């Protein structure tokens, strides 16, 4: 694996 | 309380510092399933009031982020201290100081302690974990 | 501070603290420090509630600190807010504005400190002066 | 964009010969106005303090202003600042305003992004907003 | 000079994405005296998680010790940051000479600012002078 | 009209 | 040895 990730985000 | 008001008349906060700490993330947090935590603290006081009229309130705690519905996100083990010292009349007793520091000390350390795991959480690219503010008898 | 207690008593028993926020800050350093270091804290509270319409209140501290060497290095003016909520028993009267800033100016500013202090240490610590952690509040 | 890497040529030399020595927040203001409900805007604006026939040093400042909305919530304006030491050999000639304007744009901002994006972190943390963590610059 | 050179074809088709810290472990041994001088010594080392026949990103990872000691040891530090890089391409895939080479590079490079910031803040909160790591 | 406010959080 | 630490500065 590449141990990817996706930080959570409440803005744009 | 009762036990520990002499000692607060008498004691002084000087500083706080951050003694260890280890952490690391394992796997995918999952909000949608359900993310968890728990968080245990375990309190100590080091002092030798015939010698120095210094005292140090550590608190040990054990932080483990979960994903529900039981798997193991990440995990830390830190350790924070606060010193304090006192003007005197009789030493303080072992009795005081564990009252003191269960009480005051406790209660000084918490906000660093809430600071701590909120500043990690973000580091290791977690939803941001805010504990709760921890009520007091006045 | 015993006759303010007495007065916000009822309030300590049926309130509990929900949260805290920093409202607003201001900070400068604005000379180097030198000899040893002191500092110069003024607080005032306030206190936001509506007690006919909802059971929970905002207690707010206003705060001016001065660092300066013992003979102004820095400067700060912020304000922090704490959400209460309260729980009468059936028949209990409202909290009156004289309990609500009683308790504001007592347990309130009791509850709040400890974050004022983590607050004060992690500001000084950026602004790169020696770390202050506010005396403990007698 | 692609005008970074000509700033890069033309720092290069200082770059060479300068060290970092120490970080720090030199001002900051921030308030909450209104419940969130987001977005943000956030400029930057470097500076350079220097008087090479002085001192071998120089401090690269960034100002920062911070906008957040609903699609104002709250804003925020502070500067951080790198001290900067340099060792000139034998024959070297002083940085000039080219050098240190150009070193400041790319090897400090650069150096003091990592702040301002904890700074940011912290900040929105205390105020009670949902948690800001900027963007990684390129 | 020379890995430069190899990454370059990496490096002018992949853009980072995010930062993050994997792990750390941290102590203060022996309270430094106050200020009496300390010295550093941080040894690092990067790795990269790569595999371009499912994924076109990949993860350098920069490991870190850190000794602090009074001019024995006063504290010590082990930790890890991730990079995650994304990148596009009839070009082939990136070899696992140019992954190595961008890491040692140009992974190197992005990621040191961020070690900066973080042994700053830690040696602070261990109520240490915080510390500002040299120039790369 | 008291200035309340909810900390949104994903942890339960 | 109680495990204080100390400062060059204070604020007392
Ligand atoms: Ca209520
Ligand atoms: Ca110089
Ligand atoms: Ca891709």
């Amino acid at each position: 694996e590449v141990p990817t990730w996706h930080r959570l985000s409440s803005y744009r | 309380q009762r036990v520990g008001a002499r000692l607060a008349a008498r004691a002084q906060i000087r500083d706080i510092r951050l003694l260890r700490t280890q952490a690391a993330v394992h796997r995918a947090p999952k909000p949608a399933q359900g993310l968890t935590y728990d968080l245990e603290f375990e309190p100590a006081v080091d002092a030798d009031p015939a010698t120095i009229s210094a005292f140090v309130v550590r608190i040990s705690c054990h932080l483990r982020i979960q994903n529900q519905a039981t798997q193991d996100v990440a995990t830390a083990d830190f350790e924070f201290a606060a010193l304090f010292d006192y003007h005197l009349e009789d030493d303080p007793t072992e009795e005081e100081l564990t009252a003191y520091a269960a009480t005051t000390g406790r209660f000084a350390l918490y906000p660093y302690i809430r600071e701590y795991v909120y500043d990690l959480t973000g580091r290791l690219a977690l939803p941001p974990l805010t504990l709760e503010i921890l009520s007091r008898p006045m």
